[PDB]
């Protein structure tokens, strides 16, 4: 149903 | 004592506008409350909010794979996710309950959307001043409350009336008090 | 919350264009990927489709996405093209654990310019007690199968390329250690072109 | 300010080295659409029309392991610098206007919340409340601090006082907000 | 980008083996796969910087294992014959919704059922007709390699010391000397092609090897032919006037 934003990640 | 902590935050944004024509994506990375890092659909890169951000930004930036799969989040995130707010949240439609009570007070009492218009009026007459209006106040419960405070004279033969006009209503409801 | 590729092999000709389908039911889909495998390789990455509408390229190879498939169009593809190309799907339904399809097995038969098909008795190893005979340069239309006799072995078609004269041709090799083993009946079980040479 | 007819977060992602502790939620014009219990792996919904979606609770448990990454990279870029206790500001209102013996709901409004990790207890008459006593989440704000609107269904009497009784860090002493009718 | 260790895996059924994979750099998700010609790429296990992620339709026997160094260990106890496969590995960014995944090379394991039926090949160079060189005036050399087992072999073509490609094929999968058997010993051919007055020069050197993957040197043996070891066996033709 809903879709989300999915945070980048870092070194 | 005041006890150690470290936050971070992560909020991915899409901002609506005109319904489905205008549409960004603002996806901000924070730490503590200083927002570092984001990326706007409207710029089209990751860019360095403060000193912490070029190792992230230039990183993220670095990848086109890392770029295409953000940039499509204004689809598959903004886009897609509005289809299912004009089926459920934007169709939400709650009347408001609207009582006058003692100088005289409009308690605009549980609607939804925020969008309202509160009014006096003396007599089929406007009355500008003295109308303290108190900010749209939000219930969390997803209903709304605004209360209209009005500085009048009792005087012989005249009606005071609380005009309140809402999306939820054909017609603005209308509540007259008398001295 | 499946996926599906059609057809399940293909073989084509050198330069005969085709599509790979890649059907799916699964919900909220947010990744699309189509890989390259050779026999015992690992699968070499080839798209990234992350919604219906998106289309990608890679020289002779065009990855398109769409609500019900996604279309991995080949184009005058050459032998090279030869392996099985993988489709998975990351999506909701899924919990975004990637869904691989069977794959589909790809054949590409080269062009053969000049055909000259020939059975030939090769020079007995003087280590080896088998005969070794070889049908050589046969056009791709040919289908080579294995012997129905006992102790003969036949291999499959296989193409080389001699760069330094543009050529290239197809082969399949015989042997047995069997006394009546020869040429002349060899490849009795496969249909050879009718005015294929058969020296002395 | 970035001006637009609606704003929604898909969602708010939230990390903390205070327990250690994680909250995601998503938003719908400054309202929580719903929140994942990581603890209880369940997405709890906070409208009846939005239940019938199919969230997963593992796809919060996925995005907040990144941000325990993220968070633990910054703490070695800022050299560990920790966040700074903010004094909230506290508001309790009625939710419909005041009428004696007819049922009505005390929203206590905890504004400007920084670090999230605070306590929102309620009070009638000194004594301690716990029965028809609810709360929400930590709701997002554009300057990335917080708020939290605790909820008391009651019947007013003549009598009866309330307090909203506030602990955080950011606070000396916790903060009391009275209300009668 | 993503590695693995080993290449080639030859063992007996009751054995323990275990598996590396070291990710991309950046990659903190790594998942494994099993392929076999019955079930295709089927998903083991999956981890996330350390901690288990996902769980597939793995077995008890199996085990991971994701250390701080992001590197994964794929332990296999108590082998059984179905367990030979290609054991790929994968390596992820996040391993979100949106993250690509990129494989390794991938193990091959050879589970077997005593490895007294392991043999090496018989390397036999035969020499082109002189029919062939009559009528195209290119020259065919075949190579067989036969009676090996198992199938862990790679063949190459020798002219004057040095490897050659041109003109050089090889079969993608060996044939089965008794197909009706299950550990049937097998059979590979390979052609290498050259024009036939490079054949005919007698100060030409052409050699054909085979290189065998077997058993190794902590291996036990006690019969009266040679040991399996892992070895190269060749053939080898000058040419002819
Ligand atoms: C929120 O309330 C809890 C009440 O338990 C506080 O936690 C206690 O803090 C005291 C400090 O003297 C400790 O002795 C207790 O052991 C703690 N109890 C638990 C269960 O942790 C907490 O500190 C309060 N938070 C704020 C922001 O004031
Ligand atoms: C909004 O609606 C349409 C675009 O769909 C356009 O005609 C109109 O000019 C836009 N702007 C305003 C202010 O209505
Ligand atoms: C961390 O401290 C060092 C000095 O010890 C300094 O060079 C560096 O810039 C500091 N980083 C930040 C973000 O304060």
């Amino acid at each position: 149903g809903p879709q989300q934003s999915f945070p980048e990640q870092e070194a | 004592d005041s006890p150690e902590d470290f936050v971070y935050q992560f909020k991915g944004m899409c901002y609506f506008t005109n319904g489905t024509e205008r549409v960004r994506l603002v996806t901000r990375y924070i730490y503590n409350r200083e927002e570092y890092a984001r990326f706007d659909s409207d710029v089209g890169v990751y860019r360095a909010v403060t000193p912490l951000g070029p190792p992230a930004a230039e990183y993220w930036n670095s990848q086109k794979e890392v770029l295409e799969r953000t940039r499509a989040e204004l689809d598959t995130v903004c886009r897609h996710n509005y289809q299912l707010e004009l089926r459920t949240t934007l169709q939400r439609r709650v009347e408001p309950t609207v009582t006058i009570s003692p100088l005289l007070v409009c308690s605009v009492t549980d609607f939804y959307p925020a969008q309202i218009k509160v009014r006096w009026f003396r007599n089929d007459q406007e009355e500008t001043t003295g109308v303290v209006s108190t900010p749209l106040i939000r219930n969390g419960d997803w209903t709304f409350q605004i209360l209209v405070m009005l500085e009048m004279t009792p005087q012989r033969g005249d009606v005071y009336t609380c005009h309140v006009e809402h999306p939820s209503l054909q017609n603005p409801i209308i509540v007259e008090w008398r001295a | 919350d499946q996926v599906t590729q059609s057809p399940e092999a293909l073989r084509l000709q050198e330069g005969e264009s085709s599509s790979l389908n890649c059907s799916y039911t699964v919900s909220g889909l947010r990744g699309l990927f189509w890989y390259r495998q050779d026999p015992g390789k690992g699968p070499e990455f080839l798209f990234t489709l992350y919604s219906a509408g998106e289309e990608k390229e890679k020289e002779r190879l065009k990855a398109t996405l769409t609500k019900k498939e996604s279309f991995l169009h080949i184009t005058a593809p050459k032998p090279e093209d030869s392996a099985t190309y993988l489709c998975a799907v990351q999506a909701s339904g899924g919990s975004y654990i990637p869904t691989f399809g069977r794959g589909t097995s790809l054949i590409v038969h080269p062009y053969i310019q000049n055909p000259d098909p020939a059975v030939y008795q090769l020079r007995d190893s003087k280590s080896s007690d088998k005969s070794v005979c070889l049908f050589t340069d046969f056009d791709s239309q040919t289908n080579v199968s294995q012997s129905k006799d006992s102790d003969v072995y036949i291999t499959d078609k296989c193409v080389l390329d001699m760069r330094s004269m543009d050529f290239k041709s197809n082969s399949a090799v015989a042997w047995s250690n069997k006394s009546d083993f020869a040429c002349a009946n060899a490849f009795n079980n496969s249909i050879i072109p009718e005015d294929t040479f058969f020296p002395s | 300010d970035i001006v637009a007819d609606h704003v929604a977060s898909y969602g708010v992602n939230l990390y903390q080295s205070y327990g250690p502790s994680g909250q995601y939620t998503h938003e719908f014009d400054g309202d929580e659409q719903f929140y994942v219990d990581l603890g209880r792996k369940e997405t709890v919904w906070s409208l009846p029309v939005l239940r019938q979606f199919r969230f997963d609770p593992q796809f919060a448990l996925t995005n907040i392991a990144v941000l325990k990454h993220n968070l633990n990279s910054l703490i070695k870029r800022s050299n560990s610098t920790a966040a700074t206790n903010e004094v909230p500001e506290v508001t309790v209102f009625s939710k419909s206007p005041v009428t004696l013996g007819q049922p009505n709901i005390l929203i206590c409004l905890v504004d400007n919340i920084f670090p999230p990790v605070v306590n929102i207890t309620w009070l009638s008459n000194g004594h301690s409340v716990t029965e028809g006593v609810s709360e929400t989440s930590f709701l997002s704000k554009s300057d990335h601090s917080f708020f939290k609107i605790s909820y008391l269904t009651l019947l007013p009497s003549a009598e009866e006082s309330y307090d909203c009784k506030v602990e955080h860090w950011g606070l000396d002493k916790p903060l009391l907000k009275h209300w009668e009718p | 980008g993503v590695t693995q260790t080993p290449k080639h895996l030859i063992t007996a059924t009751g054995q323990r083996v275990t598996l590396r994979c070291s990710p991309r750099s950046g990659d903190l998700s790594v998942y494994w796969y099993q392929q076999s010609l019955d079930q295709g790429l089927q998903f083991l296990i999956q981890y996330y910087n350390g901690e288990e992620r996902a769980k597939g339709n793995i077995l008890e026997r199996f085990s991971a294992q994701q250390f701080p160094d992001l590197h994964s260990e794929l332990n296999l106890s108590s082998l059984e014959l179905g367990d030979s496969a290609l054991y790929f590995c994968a390596s992820s960014n996040r391993g979100l919704g949106t993250d690509t995944q990129y494989f390794g090379p991938g193990t091959r394991l050879t589970v077997l059922e005593d490895l007294k039926n392991v043999f090496p090949p018989e390397v036999a160079v035969f020499e082109p007709s002189e029919a062939e060189i009559s009528h195209t005036q290119k020259a065919t050399l075949v190579c067989l390699a036969t009676g090996f087992f198992p199938d862990h072999v790679e063949l190459s073509w020798w002219v004057n010391g040095k490897e050659v490609h041109s003109g050089v094929c090889t079969d993608p999968q060996p044939l089965k000397e008794q197909p009706a058997l299950n550990d049937s010993r097998y059979a590979l051919s390979s052609r290498l092609r050259v024009s036939a007055t490079f054949w005919q020069n007698p100060r030409n050197h052409f050699r054909c090897q085979v290189q065998f993957y077997g058993l190794s040197e902590n291996d036990e043996w006690t019969q009266d032919r040679a040991k399996p070891v892992t070895q190269i066996v060749s053939a080898e033709a000058w040419g002819r006037a």
